[PDB]
């Protein structure tokens, strides 16, 4: 129902930065050809400082993107990659273990900045209460942007500099973000009062994304890596899998009601009620926010089941079909990792190291 | 909002048949 209290969302912490002393290496490199990019390096230093201590807001995303871009410009003028002559140590903290990990590679710095871009977007997406349509739309967009950052990171930084940025972990992050993005669209679909069948397809897709997320969290090696984060994330995700399965079948039941298929209607409502109860069991101990959403949905599905079974038992007398005989709901993918372009002039601005003569 | 617009494209295509 459109008025259902909203589920909480998961967001990711930003990684903590160590040193990246690029200045002495850059100066030494350019002196190999007068006062060696001195003002230009000062600007970049300020940009890094702003980025590594980024304000946790929307403008902060711009800060991260601009620094990321200037890092690419520097990379192209001064060889600071792995094995290259002007490479210096880059140090960041691995977020799961708290270990300092160092690499003499400017791409490692780029990677961590891109990671924090994704993490910050995950934060911004999770802040609105999502009762407003725009709140849902903007939250959805942020989650797709977060997915976009992690996906770009996974594909274009394959070295996997630390365990928190491995392919498995980044894919988990992507699928979690896409799931939360699609969930925002489910909320919107109900606020917009779309066709019940469409709401079902959208909710079914939420389940699919969350299944893939839960899948990764159930990997024992991944689970031991994350520790209690895995336990914390999995509680919500697994609960949501049965919750949105219930929501899907609630609306397939509504479609049945619209099509005057009253046997089918009871079958779907019963399935939704069974699935919701399983979510409630799984939600034991979780915050009142989760409990309030489940309570609300229990009222809706419980009332509609009763009425549907009542009407069928007294009036329509239609056979209640097994679900396996019915056409299963196909998830509708409406979200994606939104493209990141590190060298987008719109976000980076002029190459800091532009040198006419 | 250009970003939000792109992010909502698939949704709107779906609901507008």
């Amino acid at each position: 129902m459109e008025a259902v209290p909203r589920m909480p969302m998961i967001w990711l912490d930003l990684k903590e930065a160590g040193d990246f002393h690029f200045q002495p290496a850059v100066k030494k490199f350019v002196l190999k050809a007068p006062e060696a990019y001195n003002e230009e390096l000062k600007k970049l230093e300020l940009l890094r400082q702003n980025a590594v201590r980024v304000p946790r807001d929307f403008e902060g995303c711009s800060v991260l993107r601009k620094y990321l871009g200037q890092l690419h410009y520097l990379q192209s003028r001064v060889p600071m990659g792995s094995g290259q002559e002007a490479a210096v140590p880059v140090t960041w903290t691995e977020i799961f273990s708290g270990k300092s990990v160092a690499h003499e590679d400017i791409k490692y710095e780029q990677a961590c900045i891109l990671y924090n871009l994704g993490a910050l977007h995950s934060m911004l997406g999770a802040m609105d209460k999502r009762v407003s349509e725009e709140g849902m739309k903007v939250s959805c967009t942020h989650f797709q942007c977060a997915a976009g950052a992690f996906a770009y990171l996974r594909e274009h930084f394959p070295q996997a500099y630390s365990v928190d940025m491995s392919r498995q972990i980044l894919t988990l992050n992507v699928n979690l973000m896409l799931g939360q993005a699609q969930e925002c669209l489910l909320e919107k679909s109900m606020l917009d009062n779309r066709k019940s069948f469409l709401v079902a397809r959208i909710s079914a897709q939420v389940v699919d994304y969350y299944k893939e997320a839960c899948r990764a969290l159930e990997n024992p090696d991944t689970a031991s890596l994350l520790g209690r984060i895995q336990k914390d994330w999995k509680k919500l995700v697994q609960m949501k899998i049965y919750y949105f399965a219930a929501v899907a079948h609630l609306h397939m039941g509504k479609q049945a009601e619209e099509q005057q298929k009253f046997g089918e209607r009871v079958a779907y409502f019963q399935s939704a009620l069974d699935k919701l109860n399983e979510a409630i069991k799984l939600a034991k101990g979780q915050p009142d926010t989760v409990q309030d959403a489940l309570r609300f949905t229990m009222d809706v599905i419980g009332g509609k089941y009763n009425s549907a079974k009542k009407d069928n038992d007294f009036i329509y007398h239609e056979a209640v079909p097994a679900l396996d005989t019915l056409q299963p709901v196909k998830g509708a993918p409406l979200v994606k990792p939104l493209p990141v372009n590190p060298t987008d002039p719109a976000v980076t601005g002029p190459d800091i190291f532009a040198k006419l003569v | 909002n250009v970003k939000v617009l792109e992010a909502l494209e698939l949704y709107n295509k779906l609901v507008n048949e």
